[PDB]
């Protein structure tokens, strides 16, 4: 559900073209793009954090 | 056959001094037992790192924190500098 | 006490076949030994004709073999003294040393035609050898039990950079060095020796730390053709048995090959393309894949290349260039000026210059300076043309960090100290990496380009800059 | 569990010289002599058996 | 401990029960070994191309048959066999250890495993020659084989049963698309459905066994070496191996193809086994052709490539995929061998040394690189969004030469000439990083709709992994859609252009 979040991001972004020269609040944009694309790699690479008692 | 028979009983006897009574070894000169089971026993945790990797250091996050609970002296700069952006806008 | 006597039945130039009475027969590839009024005069074995006879190719002169002679067989391949009594005692392909300092009293005798080592033994991933020389440890760095292409002629300092490798591997890892000359020519195998002797690699007296196997031109093809395998052999007793990182010098490749040509048409069987043996690729792999790094040590080959005709699509090196891990190109337009050693940076390419085993801050250090190279040649015509007036800013600083590169690639060295007296840097390879690295940010434009000819690294280059600038002032 | 393949490894390269102690064992023995029946009543077995 | 002893004490008891039954009608003594080949006198009932071994452990293999005496070639070095031996005829044809216990060892060319993990566990022994399967059980190529580059499945796309040719030159890039294809195939080896798995059996033919070395440790970094199959037949040893090796791995896929299941092989590289070949046939008096490849390496590498098809419904529609690697001489497509490789698959992967030297890796030269039947067998959603890619990087080649000039231009030039130079730009890639479909299809849509044109050239590299991870940040389902459907609709469609124009508005 986070594309709602980020249509009106977009929505913003085509509304900031109405304010040219900003100067952070696209780069808080570019943080949050930071950590939400470190954390989804963050968790599909890793396995099921245990140690596997049956075979390993 | 007993070939293999005679074969076989010195295949299984002539090491049997070494795996089923641990009366060490005689052939060999240096001593079997300080070999791998007391030297090369930490062998991995002499291969490896110590006390960091092997005992895995379940170790606490570093807490970060807010921007320290300030919105005066900086909102209003923030809003000042905000009215020289849209100057410049 | 039960020899296997026969006698020769037939000598055709440098092959020679032996008949040997019934059920007796060594397999191929064992030594045979004829005695002489000379000394001895070895065979290998190689055919068997059936009939009880075999059919060897020579390792020395076969003039005068009457037929009938007895033939001794000593059941192994060519045995070889190995170890420490080797070092500095000139041995040829034979095993008897050539250097006039009586018998090498060493402990063993090994065979030559041994097996390569298995694939579970096989190092699964290969570091870098740390060698010495600030260029090869930062452009084309040598595999640690990897192939080294060495090409240019000589009179460009190549035996200076091999005496230099020398001494490096003396100091870093403590690897002692086996030198082979395969084909070499007698008169600068004899300069070799006696440079060899002056530069204190070979001590007659103390512990030398380098073997030398010279088989001379004048010998039968038989023997260049093993000479490359006695050197091999003196490299492999000291990897896998006293546990170090081995030096193996082969000069010069191409000169084997041509032993091998000439080797398998004296057999009578049929010649390839171009000319070159059949069992080419075979018995260019009977050399290579005994150069290599197991778990117990390394040897690491240095060997050279004759490109034929000055091209590369000829057999022998493009069968040599399928087995090269690095090249290093000693040309002539970087002595020319006056540059030591001569490695020029934008030929000398390696395979293991990649970020997954060098790291990333070498792997971008290095692309980098291969660049800044690149432009400066590319602008090396237009320097000359249009002056510096047509460079920008983000130009003519490239120009003046490319000429502080080019001239902080020269080394002092551990040799040219009766040479130029400058006493040699050995160079680490975590100061060497730092050291470009700062010079490719901009930390040292204010220095000189003078103080950066003959400098080891950027602590010296600091005291050369205090010390120019006091004789400036 | 690498160093476990490391030391099976290891405990096969012990038993291989320690086959090559057993070659040394079995060839000085008379069973040079008493295994030549043993070929005897072999060839015995196989060829009646046809 | 003791528990591999038991094993081989078990193992003698067959050799023991071997020795009660063992009448060998055959053995013959070694005339003369010379050339690297063996004549044995005897064995007045043996085959053509029967298996036998000698008295010191080098197996044989006896391919010609004359009144009189039997010539038997080596199958390693000849130091080992001495002439008045003792032949033993074995009985087979020359058959492989097959079966899927294979799955994870490193043998050579008999089945004789050398990673070090015990003995193969067997699902058969299966010959080396095999007739290749008519022309009645095959199915045109239907089904994609995604290799995970981005230039590969853009303009040569790779079906099931369609034998494809890397060609190249040395040092030039060769191994590493066959080596992406195989790590790419994780996509599916961890899955569950046995129809969309793809085994992978890579046959390293001529090369140092140091190569062979890291090559494994590659795969198992990567955790590849639960699907791989390594034959190894390094240049260490003799020819006979390599001669046979690429053929003994054909047999290990054929049993992959009649079993249902889909596997992928890659030959690499056969110009080392004509090398093999042309040693085996200039030591037997049989005389030279064409640049002294003997007369008949066209029917080798015919005879090995054949093994290779899509099967169709009345066999079970198995199949196996086969990657021959080429190396030519500084860039030449003309000499006798890469003029044999070409005419037998179905088309090409030129691997052009030039441009790898401007350092786009993967360097596929795009106006010769094509192939015959991998258009039908494409994902539908690429051949829906790449039906242009070729013809513009057509169009673009037509302009390579012509504004070398510099003269100043049109417009359309220039815009395709910037296109152009994105496109070449798009398409390079990492070592080790093979990009699904999945992903592949919306980079490419990017490319073609104009949409990079105000992006400067250096961040190009930059907006692949930028684009890819707002893609897979925000715009999940449309991943998912394109990897569940395959197929991109209308509505698809415009919400890949939304969701490109987003991104690319910053
Ligand atoms: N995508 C890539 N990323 C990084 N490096 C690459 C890439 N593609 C190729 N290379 C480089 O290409 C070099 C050789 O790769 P490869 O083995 O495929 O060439 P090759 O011609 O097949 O060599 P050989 O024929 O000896 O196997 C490697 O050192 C590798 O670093």
């Amino acid at each position: 559900a986070k594309s709602a979040a980020n249509k009106l991001d977009w929505a913003k972004v085509i509304s900031s073209l109405r304010i040219t020269g900003s100067t952070a609040t696209q780069l808080s944009s570019f943080k949050k793009r930071n950590d939400e694309a470190r954390r989804q790699l963050l968790e599909l690479q890793s396995q099921p954090t245990e140690v596997d008692f049956s075979h390993y | 056959q007993d070939l293999y028979l005679r074969e076989l009983k010195d295949t299984k006897l002539a090491p049997s001094t070494l795996q089923d009574a641990e009366g060490n070894v005689k052939p060999w000169n240096p001593p079997q037992k300080p070999n791998l089971p007391e030297l090369e026993l930490q062998g991995p945790e002499a291969l490896k790192a110590y006390t960091e990797q092997n005992v895995e250091t379940a170790h606490v996050a570093k807490e970060s924190e807010e921007g320290e609970s300030e919105p005066i002296e900086e909102d209003w700069l923030v809003l000042d500098d905000a009215e020289e952006t849209k100057e410049s806008h | 006490s039960t020899p296997i006597t026969g006698k020769v039945t037939a000598v055709i130039g440098a092959i020679v076949d032996v008949h040997f009475e019934q059920s007796e027969l060594p397999a191929i590839l064992n030594a045979l030994e004829i005695k002489t009024p000379q000394g001895k005069l070895v065979l290998e074995v190689a055919q068997h004709l059936g009939e009880n006879t075999v059919r060897t190719i020579a390792m020395d002169g076969t003039e005068g073999l009457v037929r009938g002679e007895k033939v001794l067989d000593t059941g192994g391949p060519i045995s070889v003294p190995v170890g420490r009594e080797t070092l500095g005692r000139i041995i040829n392909v034979i095993g008897e040393p050539i250097d006039e300092r009586g018998p090498i009293k060493s402990k063993l005798r090994k065979p030559i035609h041994a097996d390569p080592p298995s694939f579970a033994e096989q190092s699964t991933s290969a570091e870098i050898l740390e060698t010495g020389i600030k260029v090869v440890d930062l452009l084309a760095p040598y595999a640690r039990g990897g192939k080294i292409g060495l090409f240019g002629g000589a009179g460009v300092g190549k035996t200076v950079f091999i005496q230099e490798l020398i001494n490096n591997i003396a100091k870093a890892h403590g690897g002692f060095s086996v030198f082979t000359g395969v084909g070499e020519r007698t008169r600068e195998g004899n300069d070799l020796y006696r440079e060899m002797k002056e530069t204190g690699v070979i001590n007659l007296e103390g512990e030398s730390k380098v073997a030398l196997v010279f088989g001379q031109m004048n010998e039968p093809p038989g023997a260049r053709a093993r000479v490359a395998l006695t050197g091999l052999t003196i490299a492999e007793y000291f990897r896998d048995e006293e546990g170090q990182d081995v030096l193996l010098f082969i000069d010069n490749i191409f000169r084997f090959t041509q032993a091998g040509s000439e080797v398998s048409a004296l057999l009578g069987r049929i010649p390839s393309a171009v000319g070159y043996q059949p069992t080419l690729a075979t018995d260019m792999g009977l050399l290579q894949e005994r150069i290599t790094t197991t778990k117990k040590g390394s040897v690491t080959s240095v060997q050279a290349v004759y490109v034929p005709a000055d091209d590369l699509t000829d057999p022998a090196p493009a069968t040599t260039f399928a087995h090269l891990d690095a090249t290093t190109v000693l040309s002539r337009g970087i002595s020319e000026l006056g540059i030591y050693p001569a490695v020029d940076p934008l030929d000398s390419k390696s395979r293991l210059l990649d970020a997954a085993v060098v790291g990333q801050e070498h792997y971008d250090v290095a692309s980098k300076v291969q660049e800044t190279l690149q432009t400066y040649k590319s602008l090396q015509d237009i320097i000359a043309i249009l002056g510096m007036d047509e460079l920008s800013e983000q130009d003519k600083l490239t120009v003046e960090r490319a000429r502080k590169i080019q001239r902080f690639l020269s080394q002092p060295f551990a040799v040219a100290e009766v040479f130029t007296g400058i006493p040699g840097k050995l160079v680490r390879l975590k100061d060497t990496v730092a050291s470009f690295k700062a010079v490719l940010e901009g930390k040292y434009d204010n220095i000189p380009e003078h103080a950066f000819y003959m400098v080891g690294g950027i602590e010296d280059v600091v005291a050369k800059a205090e010390k120019l600038a006091a004789e400036a002032n | 569990v690498r160093y476990e393949a490391s030391l099976r490894q290891l405990e096969q390269r012990q038993l291989a010289k320690s086959v090559i102690s057993r070659v040394q064992s079995e060839l000085g023995n008379p069973k040079f002599q008493e295994k030549v029946l043993q070929q005897s009543i072999s060839e015995i077995e196989q060829l009646l058996s046809k | 401990k003791a528990q591999p002893t038991e094993v081989s004490s078990i193992l003698e008891e067959r050799i023991k029960g071997v020795s009660d039954e063992a009448n060998l009608n055959e053995t013959g003594r070694v005339l003369a070994v010379g050339d690297g080949i063996a004549r044995v006198f005897g064995l007045n009932n043996i085959q053509a191309e029967e298996l036998v071994e000698f008295s010191s452990g080098v197996k044989g293999m006896a391919l010609n048959l004359e009144p009189g005496q039997v010539g038997i070639v080596l199958f390693g070095s000849d130091r080992l066999v001495k002439e008045g031996e003792l032949v033993k005829r074995t009985g087979n044809i020359v058959d492989v250890p097959v079966g899927p216990g294979l799955l994870g060892r490193v043998v050579d060319a008999l089945g004789n495993p050398i990673d070090g993990k015990g003995p193969i566990d067997a699902a058969g022994r299966s010959r080396a020659q095999v007739k290749a399967p008519g022309i009645l059980p095959r199915r045109s190529v239907h089904e994609p084989v995604q290799t995970g580059l981005k230039a590969v499945d853009a303009l040569v796309p790779i079906g099931r049963g369609q034998r494809e040719l890397i060609i190249g030159d040395r040092q030039t890039g060769k191994t590493a698309v066959a080596l992406d294809t195989i790590l790419n195939q994780k996509r599916w080896n961890n899955g569950s459905d046995e129809s969309k798995k793809l085994y992978c059996v890579y046959v390293a033919v001529g090369q140092k066994r140091s190569t062979v070395a890291q090559l494994v440790q590659t795969l198992e970094q990567h955790d590849a070496m639960k699907y791989s199959i390594i034959v190894a037949a390094t240049a260490s040893e003799a020819a006979p191996l390599q001669y046979l090796a690429p053929f003994t791995a054909a047999s290990i896929g054929e049993w992959f193809r009649d079993n249902g299941k889909h596997a992928l092989i890659v030959y690499d590289d056969l110009s080392k086994q004509a090398v093999a070949y042309r040693q085996l046939s200039l030591l037997l008096r049989r005389p030279p052709g064409r640049e002294a490849y003997p007369g008949d390496v066209f029917y080798l590498h015919s005879r090995l490539l054949e093994r290779a098809a899509k099967l169709s419904e009345k066999e079970g529609s198995g199949s196996l995929t086969a990657l021959p690697v080429i190396e030519t001489q500084g860039g030449d497509v003309s000499a006798y061998i890469p003029t044999n490789v070409i005419s037998i698959t179905d088309g090409q992967i030129f691997l052009e040394a030039e441009l790898f030297y401007k350092g786009i890796r993967p360097a596929i030269n795009v106006g010769l690189s094509v192939s015959r039947v991998g258009s039908a067998a494409q994902v539908k959603a690429l051949k829906q969004v790449a039906g242009s890619l070729k013809l513009f990087l057509a169009q673009y080649r037509e302009v390579a030469a012509f504004a070398q000039f510099g003269s100043d231009l049109d417009a359309s030039t220039k815009q395709t000439l910037v296109r152009g130079e994105r496109l070449t730009q798009l398409l390079k890639q990492n070592q080790y990083s093979p990009l699904a479909t999945e992903e592949q299809v919306p980079l490419i849509y990017a490319g073609v709709n104009g949409h990079l044109d105000g992006i400067e050239l250096s961040r190009i590299g930059e907006f692949e992994s930028s684009f890819l991870s707002y893609l897979k940040s925000n715009h999940n389902e449309l991943l998912t859609e394109i990897r569940e459907k395959g197929e991109l609709s209308k509505e698809l469609l415009a919400s890949l252009k939304s969701a490109t124009e987003s991104f690319v508005a910053t």
